[PDB]
RNA sequence: CUCGGAGCAGAACCCAACCUCCGAGCAGUACAUGCUAAGACUUCACCAGUCAAAGCGAACUACUAUACUCAAUUGAUCCAAUAACUUGACCAACGGAACAAGUUACCCUAGGGAUAACAGCGCAAUCCUAUUCUAGAGUCCAUAUCAACAAUAGGGUUUACGACCUCGAUGUUGGAUCAGGACAUCCCGAUGGUGCAGCCGCUAUUAAAGGUUCGUUUGUUCAACGAUUAAAGUCCUACGUGAUCUGAGUUCAGACCGGAGUAAUCCAGGUCGGUUUCUAUCUACUUUCAAAUUCCUCCCUGUACGAAAGGACAAGAGAAAUAAGGCCUACUUCACAAAGCGCCUUCCCCCGUAAAUGAUAUCAUCUCAACUUAGUAUUAUACCCACACCCACCCAAGAACAGGGUUUGU
RNA sequence: CUCUUACUUUUAACCAGUGAAAUUGACCUGCCCGUGAAGAGGCGGGCAUAACACAGCAAGACGAGAAGACCCUAUGGAGCUUU
RNA sequence: CUGAACUCCUCACACCCAAUUGGACCAAUCUAUCACCCUAUAGAAGAACUAAUGUUAGUAUAAGUAACAUGAAAACAUUCUC
RNA sequence: GCUAAACCUAGCCCCAAACCCACUCCACCUUACUACCAGACAACCUUAGCCAAACCAUUUACCCAAAUAAAGUAUAGGCGAUAGAAAUUGAAACCUGGCGCAAUAGAUAUAGUACCGCAAGGGAAAGAUGAAAAAUUAUAACCAAGCAUAAUAUAGCAAGGACUAACCCCUAUACCUUCUGCAUAAUGAAUUAACUAGAAAUAACUUUGCAAGGAGAGCCAAAGCUAAGACCCCCGAAACCAGACGAGCUACCUAAGAACAGCUAAAAGAGCACACCCGUCUAUGUAGCAAAAUAGUGGGAAGAUUUAUAGGUAGAGGCGACAAACCUACCGAGCCUGGUGAUAGCUGGUUGUCCAAGAUAGAAUCUUAGUUCAACUUUAAAUUUGCCCACAGAACCCUCUAAAUCCCCUUGUAAAUUUAACUGUUAGUCCAAAGAGGAACAGCUCUUUGGACACUAGGAAAAAACCUUGUAGAGAGAGUAAAAAAUUUAACA
């Protein structure tokens, strides 16, 4: 639930896509097994895909590693220092796809409840409310039963 | 419940009293009260 | 389970929210809440609630506006009312058209 | 399971229990309909079509002479002693098509069956077996190898010797002068001519009949089968010999 | 306390009535209606039991229809009431009929001797 | 307790109550009420039950002739009898166990708030109150007072009805203790009417601050009786209140008497006897700081009133009781002290009506007319009110803590 | 008993040592009226309301205790009696 | 004007009835063969516990509560009180 | 940071194979474990009952000598429940293994010991270093409840929405079981850990094999047959019967003992009154000192008295100055073990995730707290109408000349019937309407048509039954539905 657990305000890293859109995602670090059913759909994945993935993102340095394993991980590391590890056990080529793409998109900030689906540094063009906005103003601003002149 | 005469007045179901409500007489009104008028 | 139920009053809360914040503003310019939203609705302005709200905090100018509009089109609903049918119709309470 | 009662606490009466009232199958009048079910004979049915779809495949050969033990080697019928089965009934269904010439021995034939043989040149005999002697003739080998003396086949039963002697049925125990008679009269009904068998080049085949008292063609009561060995073993006292020929 | 003094009377349904509505196909023996007491009358092709049931004695199609009621000479009960009728007065009762929907049969060619 | 007809259930079918009515447990005539077989109906299942063309055999050319009249007029399986055919239960608890009654308070187990007794709740026949009507009673007179036949309301104290919470427990009468509340008021206050002279009464309006006794028999609440009182009110609060008490009654196990029963044992019967636990966790509460009610006596006065008899009100004075709050001079229990049986103090108000002036309505009219008096208190004032000597000691202060004193710390 | 009072001992309360039991869904555990499976600390409308011990009290928590012993039900038992 | 989980709007969709019934998945364990930082496909079974005044063990609450104990002085010799 | 937590062995289970079986000296059937004396007593004899038959009374499977098959056949039986052959047929058989348990498991077992009972009998708990303890200042840490480090600040099923912010604001009547309906002041639960509850035939269905045949003799077969997969819980009575064990308590009896001051009377089932026995009344106590006591007050106290010792009567019984007393703290008939996992139509309990369909006319019944059949409901399969309905049509007798129904093409719709296989539901509530009973009372009772509830949300104040509204997710959009209570009074000639 929202109170059990934490929250964070919409927000970008360093105000990316203001001057130009920079990738978040830095580096891809798979991990498959030669032998193991698990690794099947991640042994194909690495056949055709990833290369292919790879000439579209040439800003993310994926890291293929062949070794004995029972639970295959893609380990995805973004500009800001997140680190995110999510296992593709027993996934099929496809899943392993759309995983990879997701990883790619996003920013790595936390993915915890955003208070807010907004966020602006200048709010109010013309000026935010304060209890005198539509106020009129008295002559010699003089205060409700005030006597001037005494 | 009760039966459909009773002693007292029975109490009707809701439905039915806004029937009676909308469905009352409405007397002619005149444009000017006659007693205004030679 | 009231995790889950709360997102319904979530979203009622949240109007009744806006409601109380444009009543506010409304009576500031001397408009009840009922003549501003219905006014401005009979001027092809479909700003919602939410935004209105924010406008009364944030842009307090054009909801003067926005509220002379609604207070301009509620006055050329009294005349229209009152006359016959010889007036012709309010400058701003022209419909346009979509075809 | 429910909630409580007997059918959640698994409590429910017997089958058959109606809750007190009278149960179906009591209030019901008890009727002989099975009466004696375990002592009635059983035939089980041969048809010519099915005898004539052997012949055709290879499974049965016309060319010697057909009798249970023929009919079971080639898997045509089967027969179960223990369940009250005393051998094969020859049935008419097939009689248009049939057109096999055989010598055929069953327990039980129709007329019409009966002519459908005899008007191909055929011959058909009834002939009756014993509980012990059907199981014997349909599975001999089993017998062979616990080792008994070939038992002698019983007669009819009391009830069963009037069909057994008559020659309207091919009985095996009636009167061989009596045959042509009855073998014409079925040629008049049905509209066939007779054939001369005598003069058929397997007539001696044709003519082939075991004796009443014989299980198998060509081997007497009380001779002992050596299978491994492949000898026969037949016995010599005058004792014995007068038992197992009589 | 006390008891009630009335016993008896609780005979069930009996489920009488008609079988057959109007317009409804009959098969040869089906009952078109059962009654107590003579309610419909039995019409054309239209047979009574002996518990006043109607069946239908030929396959067609159940019509009701009203008749002028003339009963047997021989019914002194019937017979007594319609003498005492009024002059010009006629009694009318409500009967069913089957209207036969097939013929007898037809004549087929056999053979050409 | 099974079966049929009618109403409920008005018109296809169906349809319940310890609902309203009437019936059945046969009889008569046949002796083809012989055989056989399409298609259907069906008592909400099954079982059982019902109707039938054609055909065979009869009858037949007079018989509303062919499955008899009649509404129900009835009983499964097993089994028994019988050569066969066929027959056999008020098996009426009528879908029928082949054949078995009482009693338990000496009782037991499993359950039920699906179901009673106590209480609550529902309802208001019954019960209580008010008003409406104006017969009658009241010497006349309907309305001082009482009140028939009826009518319209309210109350929730009785006896009942219902069976909605509770039977892995909501302890059952009366009393003791302490009482909270309603006013439909028993006494005390203020008023209108009277068949109110006065004294006594009757009746209605207003008033719930205060008060509302002790005894004999009875377990009694009641009731009767004795003696009082200004009066000995009516009700609600789980018929207030047993984690405060009592246990005479009711209502276990023992026993006697009358009665019932063959007995066991039993009866709204009477009678003698018979174990009433709880160490308080939570809520609530533990100095509403403080204005008082009533009777009697004298006096007014033997006055007002009255034929007489009889016999007040208001003010004035005194003395008591009760209640609340204190105190120890004496008395008494007692003795550095606590106590009552002793003594001391105790203060405002009640709104129902009765009267002027005066409009609507040019009189009049106390006025949900404007207004004026009887006629009103911000209920009054009273009490309480300072504070780092405080280790220790003492104390009229106190469970502890706190509080007062130590200028009484060898 | 009217009508209670005083004193002693015990208990009591405080200090020191030793140290149980029934009970316990969770509890951040107010009052009034109303409501509701028909008698509310928990629902609706109001009012009240810093926090925390110790000592009392027994109105409530339909307080604890004993799967009601009264009553009814079960084709559940047992004792006794008998035409 | 306000006012639903009704309806519309952006995206998605098997994703709100007791008893009962149909279906799709699955924790851990063992076995076969794989796998080799904890797995796969199958075959098996003592195969899943917020509740039975459940059984056993631990520790709470009531509670530091109820309750319990040693006559006096002294040189610890002795004496005194009862 | 404590308390603790964690471990892998001890052994055990089920099979196979194999027949089995003692011994130092001394003691041991009397009061066993007691060196040493006159006796002569001697073993066999049908199980019953629970239970099933929904009661119960005849009856109700229990290795009895070869697996299989014949066969659940012949046959038996309140011909009910159920019981049940034989002739005949006829195979294999190499102990040293394990899809068994691993300290709440597996034997109860570290032991039939401790402890409990007079006895028969019942019957536990638990251990954990390392190669070395002749390395003991050695093996780090991290994990239940309970606590400590570190008490507390208005307000409330303790959370959710949130928020700059713990709280303050707004929303929200624990769970389970049981019911017509439970926040209920109905049931169970202090909490943690471990343990603790669905076993299978008949058919059918699905997927292979072969196919007029199938199957590794038996059996079935008018597409069948063979094989496989997939459906049937736990705890609890009072009881009944059999065989043992008990009279050291108590009831009564037998043998042989003991006690009873003083005073009066002197004769005593006499009086007063100690020891002693009993237990009338009150209070205290009520998890107590005590599973029947203490304090006082009482009855008897030379007798039908009280009392020590040994012995006898035993549960279909004993014993009883009958209280249905007492027979080892619980006797309307003891206790122990066994039959026994007795039985329970009765209460309680019944363990991972997710989706889907799903609410109910009646009949019979020693039956109305239950069942079986219908009805409804679910899955699969087949092929063809189902629902909505136009005219026409369906009774006289009789007082309500009722709202309606039945039948039904068209049309709008997509269901319906049949086949196959089953379970659960058969203890019902309010509202509107037509009636019956009661009192034209009941939140009353009984039928009928419909609705709602037992399922969601909004409204009527809180609110099962009234109104609005249903098909499921996200949204910091929008239009709506139902949805607020009105009223104020008497002059008169
Ligand atoms: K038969
Ligand atoms: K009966
Ligand atoms: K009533
Ligand atoms: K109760
Ligand atoms: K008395
Ligand atoms: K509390
Ligand atoms: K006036
Ligand atoms: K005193
Ligand atoms: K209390
Ligand atoms: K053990
Ligand atoms: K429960
Ligand atoms: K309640
Ligand atoms: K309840
Ligand atoms: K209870
Ligand atoms: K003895
Ligand atoms: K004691
Ligand atoms: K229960
Ligand atoms: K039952
Ligand atoms: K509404
Ligand atoms: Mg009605
Ligand atoms: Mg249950
Ligand atoms: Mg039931
Ligand atoms: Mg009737
Ligand atoms: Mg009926
Ligand atoms: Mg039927
Ligand atoms: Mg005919
Ligand atoms: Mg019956
Ligand atoms: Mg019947
Ligand atoms: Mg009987
Ligand atoms: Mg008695
Ligand atoms: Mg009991
Ligand atoms: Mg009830
Ligand atoms: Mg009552
Ligand atoms: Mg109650
Ligand atoms: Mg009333
Ligand atoms: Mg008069
Ligand atoms: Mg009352
Ligand atoms: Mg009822
Ligand atoms: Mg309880
Ligand atoms: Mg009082
Ligand atoms: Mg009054
Ligand atoms: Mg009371
Ligand atoms: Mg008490
Ligand atoms: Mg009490
Ligand atoms: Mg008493
Ligand atoms: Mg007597
Ligand atoms: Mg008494
Ligand atoms: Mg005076
Ligand atoms: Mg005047
Ligand atoms: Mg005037
Ligand atoms: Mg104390
Ligand atoms: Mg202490
Ligand atoms: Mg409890
Ligand atoms: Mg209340
Ligand atoms: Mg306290
Ligand atoms: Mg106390
Ligand atoms: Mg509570
Ligand atoms: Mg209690
Ligand atoms: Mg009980
Ligand atoms: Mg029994
Ligand atoms: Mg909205
Ligand atoms: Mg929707
Ligand atoms: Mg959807
Ligand atoms: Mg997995
Ligand atoms: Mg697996
Ligand atoms: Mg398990
Ligand atoms: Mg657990
Ligand atoms: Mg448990
Ligand atoms: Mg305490
Ligand atoms: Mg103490
Ligand atoms: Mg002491
Ligand atoms: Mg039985
Ligand atoms: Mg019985
Ligand atoms: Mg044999
Ligand atoms: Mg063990
Ligand atoms: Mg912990
Ligand atoms: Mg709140
Ligand atoms: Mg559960
Ligand atoms: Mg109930
Ligand atoms: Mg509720
Ligand atoms: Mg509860
Ligand atoms: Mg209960
Ligand atoms: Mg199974
Ligand atoms: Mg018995
Ligand atoms: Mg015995
Ligand atoms: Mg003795
Ligand atoms: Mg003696
Ligand atoms: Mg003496
Ligand atoms: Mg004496
Ligand atoms: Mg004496
Ligand atoms: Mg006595
Ligand atoms: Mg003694
Ligand atoms: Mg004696
Ligand atoms: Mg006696
Ligand atoms: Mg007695
Ligand atoms: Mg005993
Ligand atoms: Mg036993
Ligand atoms: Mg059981
Ligand atoms: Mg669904
Ligand atoms: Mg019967
Ligand atoms: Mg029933
Ligand atoms: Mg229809
Ligand atoms: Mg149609
Ligand atoms: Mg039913
Ligand atoms: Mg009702």
């Amino acid at each position: 639930t929202a109170r059990g657990t934490p929250s964070r305000f919409l927000a970008s890293v360093l105000h990316n896509g203001l001057g130009r859109y920079v990738q978040q995602l830095q580096r891809l670090s798979f991990s498959v097994s030669r032998d193991g059913a698990s690794s099947r759909g991640a042994r194909e994945f690495v056949e055709r895909e990833v290369i292919d993935f790879a000439r579209r993102n040439p800003g993310v340095v994926i890291y293929v590693n062949s070794r004995p394993c029972c639970v295959p991980r893609v380990v995805a590391e973004y500009l800001n220092g997140a680190v995110r590890e999510e296992s593709i056990h027993c996934k099929s080529v496809e899943e392993i796809s759309t995983l990879v793409q997701k990883l790619a998109d996003q920013s790595g900030l936390d993915v915890i409840r955003i208070r807010k689906p907004f966020h602006t540094d200048n709010p109010s063009i013309q000026g935010q409310w304060h209890p005198f906005t539509n106020k009129p103003t008295t002559f010699r601003g003089l205060r409700p039963r005030e006597v001037q002149d005494p | 419940g009760s039966k459909a005469v009773t002693r007292h007045r029975r109490v009707m179901h809701f439905q039915r009293q806004k029937l009676m409500a909308v469905t009352e007489y409405i007397p002619p009104k005149p444009a000017i009260h006659p007693s205004c008028l030679p | 389970v009231k995790c889950t139920k709360a997102r319904y009053l979530k979203k009622k809360n949240m109007r009744t929210l806006w409601i109380n914040r444009i009543t506010a503003a409304s009576q500031e310019h001397g408009l009840k809440y009922p003549a501003l939203i219905g006014n401005l609705v009979k001027c092809q302005v479909e700003l919602n609630r939410k935004v209105l709200a924010d406008l009364a905090i944030y842009e307090p100018k054009t909801f003067k506006s926005l509220a002379a509009l609604a207070s301009r089109r509620r006055h050329e609903g009294f005349a229209a009312a009152l006359g016959d049918g010889k007036e012709p119709e309010g400058i701003f309470s022209r419909v346009v058209q979509y075809h | 399971r429910g909630h409580k009662g007997e059918r959640q606490r698994g409590t429910r009466p017997r089958l058959g229990f109606e809750g007190g009232q009278t149960p179906f199958y009591i209030r019901i009048p008890k009727y002989g309909f099975n009466e004696g079910h375990s002592f009635r004979r059983q035939y089980k049915p041969l048809s010519l079509n099915r005898l004539q779809y052997l012949i055709d495949l290879g499974r049965v050969d016309p060319s010697q002479p057909i009798d249970l033990t023929q009919l079971v080697n080639g898997r045509g019928v089967t027969i179960q002693p223990l369940k009250r089965d005393y051998g094969v009934q020859l049935v008419e269904e097939g009689a248009d098509t049939f057109t096999a010439k055989v010598n055929i021995e069953v327990q039980l034939a129709s007329e019409l069956a009966i002519a459908a043989i005899e008007k191909n040149g055929g011959v058909v005999t009834t002939a009756f077996y014993d509980p012990r002697s059907l199981d014997i003739v349909c599975k001999p080998v089993p017998f062979f190898l616990r080792g008994q003396p070939i038992p002698k086949r019983m007669l009819p039963p009391e009830e069963l010797v009037p069909y057994y002697t008559d020659a309207k049925n091919r009985g095996y125990l009636a009167d061989p002068a009596k045959f042509p008679e009855a073998r014409l009269e079925l040629a008049r009904k049905y509209g066939y001519i007779l054939p001369d068998i005598t003069k058929d080049e397997l007539f001696k085949m044709l003519c082939t009949r075991k004796d009443p008292r014989q299980i198998f063609f060509g081997l007497a009561p009380g001779w002992v089968v050596n299978m491994a060995d492949k000898k026969i073993l037949k016995p010599t006292d005058e004792n014995l010999l007068k038992y197992y020929t009589s | 306390g006390g008891s009630s003094k009335n016993l008896g009377g609780k005979s069930s349904g009996r489920r009488q009535g008609i079988k057959k509505m109007e317009g409804h196909y009959v098969h040869a023996g089906n009952i078109i209606a059962t009654q107590r007491h003579f309610r419909w009358h039995p019409g054309a092709h239209v047979g009574v039991g002996k518990n006043k049931c109607l069946y239908a004695l030929e396959e067609g199609i159940v019509r009701y229809t009203k008749e002028v009621y003339v009963p047997h000479p021989r019914n002194t009960e019937a017979v007594d009431l319609i003498t005492r009728l009024p002059k010009g007065a006629v009694l009318y009762k409500t009967f069913v009929h089957v209207v036969p929907a097939k013929p007898e049969g037809t004549f087929k060619l056999v053979a050409m001797l």
